[PDB]
């Protein structure tokens, strides 16, 4: 039907909104390109490491 | 060399004695004497491995924050 | 209502008992100001001094002891049990109550009782 | 005699584990599950001539 | 007396070396627990003994067949995991409890005067575990294993005139192939029985003598036949020790190790991260706090001849750190220096950890610097500390 | 404990053979118990438990 | 003897994870243990795309 | 009259320890 | 270059096997292992697993039997000298999808899938790992673009990983009647390959606890034994003629 | 030669069968009994020292 | 376990190289030190030119 | 010396030569000549046990 762990990761957003905000915030501070090597790949791995760290103790009950 | 030695020994046979009561006997004073005698040596070995492991992941979140647009 | 926070059991741990060493020494400043003098020490003031610290340095490290030793039992517990709950908790104030409060008290049913009410209070949180 | 009673409890752990490590390293020479999966198959064959042997 | 008639069978010509050496053989009676680490330590090398040789007759030294033959060990034959993690466990288990036991040589200067020999056959024995140790990691032919070789051998070319003809001569080749693995699964076999002879002679000169005790002082006017006494208290250590190894082996059997010799060796890849075993990480951190490749390897040796030149430092009559309270301190900090030099030997090769190496390996050569210095002053000490 | 000493620890013949027993005995109940309390952990994940065990197209 | 990984290091070039060598583009080494550029073989080539090692 | 007492004796042990190192239920 | 290097750490998942007494979810194992007969095998071997290895395990004796008949293994030569093909017995090894490396990375784009037999062991975290990364496909970040004919990652190093998406929803169906979203797949595929593995767990786990157990009675023993030994030693009043 | 020592247990009538393929490593002389004889042929000449 | 060589020993049948026991026609032994006789496996007959074992 | 340099394999079998074949058998088995003594008398009796 529809995947248990896609519906968590968006059910969890609330518990990350702090990475969420910093990540939304560089995305915006890097819209020019500066000859493209601007990135805001650390601001990412902080929000989808909160949001893993939610997501993983819920997920394998919904699984059989 | 053989050491000439004078002394009264007294035993008493193992069959005769409590052999394990003894382990938790007077527990609280052991382990005053261990933290009394021992603090200054686990203050040594303690304090620069803490210091030193906190001072590197202090290094590396700052860093990594530099690096950061 | 929970998600504020960033935790960490290890720092969670020391947390608690550099808060339980401050609460410790507040408390034992309030308990020697309370108290009046010793007769023989009414007329110099040093040896007051000293035994109001010697009281906040005592009571800081009991309450360190508590506040250090609750929460590392509790996050032992649910860190291998892996179950998140008021169980898991409700060890941990009994084992810091048992603990400390009868090593200070010397005595077992002090323990049981102390380790009792911990886990009481714990429990309804 | 309530020493030797108590002696003897160790002695049946240790007795114990003597046995299963003789016996881990005895049965490690024992043939292999690979060696034991190859011990069962049919082959076919023909005729010869007379007086003559095959292998 | 007259030995006229037979007493003891003990005291027989057909037992009574074997009486003497290890039944009757007078010990200081306070001896603590840390004194049972080299009959440990015995335990540990007659398991690998035990435990390879078993293995030997399943494993293939042959670089198109060794890292099959470790699986087919592990998946094939009868007992065969087990012998694999206690053998591989074994190794980690030889290293804790031989450095407790150096440490305990350490803090109660068991090294010094008479003793200075033992010491000395101790550490040529700590020099033939590390290449035994070392040769043996490399048989299973995984990703750790081929560049773990590949570097140590490349260690001779530090020397500028023979050092690549040493490289080369290694090898058997001008890389790492299985001319090195063949030769490396021989010397793994031999080396372990001169272990045996070299523990054999260190216990010996220590019977010249007698153990220290934690007193540090004569001991002959209270000792004790070493069976059953300390038989006994090294059998409570033996037990504990086998719920030690156990729960390694059946519980956590991969902590002590790196996934990437679970990957079959591939020379044209390097591993990202790329780090001997633990128990040479302290030496791995001394060897890159050098910016040199020469001074690295001189580093590497110096380690070893200030280990050998400890016993013979001029210094004060005491021996136990529990009279010593500056040595005694010292101590705690090579320990914790000890432990941090494994620890960035654990990192990679970049900031802080550089300056970090730097100080730590500094810090551990300021111990064997210092303590001749400490001996050296303190022989004052009853002069100037009077009644 | 003296008439259990009586009866097997007087000869070293008899209590060796107590030991060898009770190392036999010993070992096989807490094989049995250690695989009871296995079972009773692992409910529904074993290998006889697979409801299509059998029933492979 | 370690292969020094690609795009890493302080410099643009290669390092080397084993002891922490640091080597240029042009690869010559800049930082760490390492005394000697990176080898440079003989080679050539034959049209435009066919280069003999 | 003993020393026949204890041969039996450590018969049994032999014989309880070989039926416990091997253990040939199976193959009694 | 800094963090992507490494790649984003996994979590931690309760896998069904973990802690001390603790077994595989068999059922798990035989869905996961259809997931890799059905997915996994067209690009990555398992060559250190026969199909003996199932029987008992996930299988039956018979279903394995026919499992390996359903496949063309080499053999030979014959009498006259020729290689011919045969079907699989349980003896044989799981087949390979390519003829070698090299063909593999032809096939894959210069990019050679891995052999899986002890992947969760080859990895740091291997099992969460391996989990993580299959469920973990996702759009980059800002500011970062990956070469065409790679896809982006954030669990493998680097972020830019030759494997495609593979675990697209109702990729597989089941004998059971589960469900099969990507995370259902990606559970049981991982039960699959941590049993493959380490096949010898649950024997491993039950000779764990029951000698931990009678060892510690025998260190029990052990420190009674010593005490008895020297409480003649120990409890003996000394007496001598010095004082200071 | 190798096939006829290892047979040498199957005289005794009992347990010789089961000797001579524990020897063996399997139901012939192959690859088992060469690498279990090699690691035996490394370990006597120290126990003959 | 040797094998016994084919139209050899004084039966006709298989001779031992290794000890010297004699087989017949039959594959019986009818001297050496081999206790048994050659063992007959599981064979049947197909067809006319048809063997199975 | 002699044996090694002059004699190298006169105090051999050259069947030793030939790479093991488990299916023909060599007509002439026999053990290295220090091992005849125990094996002709293995030979006399005709019985294997
Ligand atoms: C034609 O045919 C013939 C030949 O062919 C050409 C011959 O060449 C010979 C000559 C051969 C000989 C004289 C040698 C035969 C004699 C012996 C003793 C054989 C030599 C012995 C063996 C091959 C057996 C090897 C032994 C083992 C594998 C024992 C294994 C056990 C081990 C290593 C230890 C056991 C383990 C434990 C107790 C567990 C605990 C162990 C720990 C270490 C803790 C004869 C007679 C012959 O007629
Ligand atoms: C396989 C390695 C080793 C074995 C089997 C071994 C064995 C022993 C034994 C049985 C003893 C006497 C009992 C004891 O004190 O525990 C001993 C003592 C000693 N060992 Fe070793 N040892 C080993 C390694 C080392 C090393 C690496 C060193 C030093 C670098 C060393 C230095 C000493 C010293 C100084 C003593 C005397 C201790 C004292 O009397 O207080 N040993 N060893
Ligand atoms: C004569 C006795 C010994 C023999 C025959 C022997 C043989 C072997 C063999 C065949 C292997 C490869 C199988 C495997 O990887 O597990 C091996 C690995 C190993 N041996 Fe030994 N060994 C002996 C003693 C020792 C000793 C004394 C040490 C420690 C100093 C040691 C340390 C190792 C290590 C660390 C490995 C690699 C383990 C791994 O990562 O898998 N061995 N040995
Ligand atoms: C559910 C099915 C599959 C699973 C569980 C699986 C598993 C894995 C694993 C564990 C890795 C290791 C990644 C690493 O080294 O960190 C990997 C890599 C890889 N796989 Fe698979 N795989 C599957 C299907 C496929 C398919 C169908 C293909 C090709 C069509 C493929 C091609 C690759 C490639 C090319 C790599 C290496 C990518 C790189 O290193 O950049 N895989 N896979
Ligand atoms: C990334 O890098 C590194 C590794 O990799 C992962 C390592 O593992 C180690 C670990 C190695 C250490 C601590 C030192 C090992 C020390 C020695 C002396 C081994 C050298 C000996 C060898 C190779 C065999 C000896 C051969 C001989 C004697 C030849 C035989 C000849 C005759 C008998 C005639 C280090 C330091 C390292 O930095
Ligand atoms: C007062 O005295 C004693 C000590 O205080 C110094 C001891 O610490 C110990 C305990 C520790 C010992 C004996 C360590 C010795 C270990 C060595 C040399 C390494 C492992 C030992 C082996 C391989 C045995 C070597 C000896 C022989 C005879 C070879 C034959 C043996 C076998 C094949 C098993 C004992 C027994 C002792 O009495």
């Amino acid at each position: 039907v529809v995947d248990p762990k896609k519906y968590l990761e968006e059910s969890c957003k609330p518990k990350c909104v702090k990475p969420l905000l910093e990540y939304q915030a560089c995305v915006k501070r890097i819209q020019g390109d500066d000859s493209g090597h601007k990135h805001c790949t650390g601001q990412y791995f902080d929000y989808w490491q909160c949001i893993d760290k939610c997501v993983a103790p819920k997920l394998f009950a919904k699984l059989k | 060399q053989p050491v000439k030695l004078k002394a009264v020994v007294y035993a008493l046979s193992p069959f005769q004695q409590k052999i394990m009561t003894g382990l938790w006997k007077d527990l609280p004073e052991k382990i005053h004497h261990k933290v009394s005698e021992n603090w200054i040596s686990a203050t040594l070995l303690v304090t620069p491995v803490v210091g030193t492991y906190w001072y590197a992941q202090y290094f590396k979140e700052q860093e990594k924050l530099e690096h950061r647009f | 209502r929970y998600l504020e926070e960033e935790d960490g059991p290890l720092m969670k741990t020391i947390k608690g008992s550099i808060t339980g060493f401050g609460a410790g020494t507040i408390y034992g400043t309030i308990l020697a100001t309370w108290k009046d003098v010793p007769r023989v020490e009414r007329n110099v003031a040093l040896p007051g001094l000293i035994r109001t610290l010697k009281m906040m340095g005592t009571h800081g490290l009991t309450f360190a002891a508590i506040g250090g030793v609750y929460i590392g039992v509790e996050q032992l517990v649910q860190n291998f049990r892996s179950k998140r709950d008021f169980y898991n908790g409700a060890i941990g104030g009994f084992v810091a109550g048992a603990s400390v409060l009868g090593y200070r008290a010397r005595s077992i049913p002090t323990a049981i009782a102390a380790g009792a009410t911990l886990a009481v209070t714990s429990a309804l949180i | 005699a309530f020493a030797y009673f108590v002696l003897s409890g160790g002695r049946f752990v240790y007795a114990s584990v003597l046995r299963l490590l003789v016996l881990k390293l005895i049965v490690s020479m024992s043939a292999s599950k690979d060696v034991l999966a190859l011990a069962s198959l049919e082959v076919d064959l023909g005729s010869i001539e007379p007086g003559t042997t095959v292998t | 007396t007259i030995r006229n008639q037979r007493f003891s069978l003990l005291k027989q010509p057909i037992s009574s070396t074997l009486n003497q050496h290890l039944v009757d053989y007078p010990t200081p009676s306070n001896l603590s627990y840390w004194w049972g680490f080299g009959s440990l330590a015995g335990i540990c090398l007659v398991i690998q003994i035990v435990t390879g040789v078993f293995l030997a007759m399943h494993y293939t030294p042959h670089v198109d067949l060794a890292f099959n033959s470790v699986e087919h060990i592990m998946r094939d034959v009868e007992g065969g995991w087990l012998l694999r993690y206690m053998h591989a466990n074994g190794a980690s288990m030889f290293f804790i409890v031989v450095y407790l036991h150096i440490f305990r040589g350490l803090y109660y200067a068991s090294y010094s005067s008479p003793r200075e020999f033992v010491w000395c056959l101790g550490v040529v024995i700590f020099l033939l575990m590390i290449v035994t140790a070392f040769i043996g990691y490399v048989l299973p032919w995984g990703q750790m294993s081929f560049w773990g070789a590949t570097v140590i051998t490349s260690l001779a070319s530090a020397i500028p005139v023979v050092g690549d003809t040493i490289v080369t001569w290694l090898w058997g080749g001008f890389s790492v192939d299985n001319a090195t693995l063949n030769r490396f699964f021989s010397l793994h076999y031999l080396l372990p029985f001169i272990l045996v002879g070299a523990s054999l002679l260190h216990l010996a000169a220590l019977h010249q003598y007698g153990s220290n005790n934690p007193l540090g002082v004569h001991s002959e006017m209270d000792k004790i036949a070493f069976y059953p006494y300390f038989y006994v208290k090294d059998l409570v250590g033996w037990v504990a020790f086998a719920i030690f190894f156990s729960i390694w082996i059946f519980y956590a059997p991969n902590v002590l190790g790196h996934p990437d010799n679970y990957i079959p060796a591939n020379p044209m890849s390097t591993p990202p991260h790329i780090v001997p075993e633990w128990y040479f990480l302290p030496i791995y951190a001394i060897l890159r706090s050098i910016p040199d490749k020469a001074g690295g390897v001189a580093a590497i040796a110096l380690v070893f001849i200030c280990l050998l030149a400890l016993p013979f430092f001029k210094s004060m009559y005491v021996r136990s750190s529990s009279f010593r309270p500056i040595y005694q301190g010292m101590f705690w900090l090579l320990l914790a220096d000890c432990l941090l030099l494994g620890w960035i030997g654990c990192q990679p090769v970049e900031a802080p950890f550089v300056t970090i190496g730097q100080i730590s390996s500094l810090v551990f050569f300021l111990f064997f610097a210092i303590t001749p210095i400490l001996g050296r002053v303190g022989r004052g000490i009853p002069n100037s500390y009077t009644d | 404990f003296e008439g259990f000493y009586k009866l097997i620890m007087r000869r070293n013949s008899v209590y060796v053979t107590f030991i060898i027993a009770g190392a036999f005995f010993g070992e096989r109940a807490v094989d049995y118990g250690v695989h009871k309390l296995w079972e009773r952990n692992n409910v529904g994940k074993r290998y006889e438990d697979i409801s299509v065990l059998g029933q492979r197209p | 003897g370690c292969i020094p990984l690609p795009n890493a290091g302080d410099y643009g070039g290669w390092f080397c994870p084993c002891h922490g060598s640091h080597y240029d583009i042009s690869g010559r080494i800049r930082k760490g243990p390492a005394p000697y550029n990176l080898e440079v073989p003989t080679y050539s080539f034959l049209e435009e795309n066919k280069l003999l090692i | 009259t003993i020393d026949i007492q204890a041969a039996a004796g450590w018969g049994i042990a032999a014989a309880a320890g070989a039926i416990w190192v091997v253990q040939p239920f199976g193959w009694i | 270059a800094d963090e992507a290097e490494h790649g984003l750490e996994c979590p931690n998942y309760p896998w069904p096997h973990e802690g001390i007494l603790s077994s595989y979810d068999h059922a798990s194992i035989r869905r996961g292992h259809q997931v890799y007969q059905q997915v996994c095998a067209s690009c990555h071997s398992m060559s250190l697993i026969s199909y003996r290895d199932l029987v008992g395990v996930a299988y039956t004796e018979e279903e394995a039997k026919a499992m390996a008949a359903e496949i063309e293994v080499v053999d030979g030569p014959n009498d006259e000298g020729e290689m011919f093909t045969r079907p699989g017995k349980l003896s044989d090894r799981l087949p390979e999808p390519y003829s070698n490396e090299s063909a593999a990375r032809f096939a894959n784009g210069g990019a050679y899938p891995p052999d899986l037999s002890l992947v969760t062991k080859a990895r740091h975290n291997g099992q969460n790992y391996v989990f993580a990364l299959l469920t973990g496909y996702r759009d980059p970040p800002a500011g970062i673009s990956i070469r065409e004919g790679l896809h982006y990652n954030p669990y493998f190093p680097g972020g830019a990983i030759a494997m495609p998406k593979m675990l697209n929803d109702e990729a597989v169906e089941y004998e059971d009647g589960t469900p099969a979203t990507e995370a259902q797949m990606g559970k049981d595929v991982v039960s699959f390959l941590s049993w493959a593995a380490e096949p010898e767990m649950e024997e491993r786990k039950l000779m764990g606890f029951k000698w931990i157990f009678l060892l510690s009675l025998a260190l029990l023993q052990a420190a009674y034994y010593r005490r008895l030994k020297w409480s003649v030693l120990k409890s003996r009043k000394l007496v001598l003629d010095v004082v200071n």
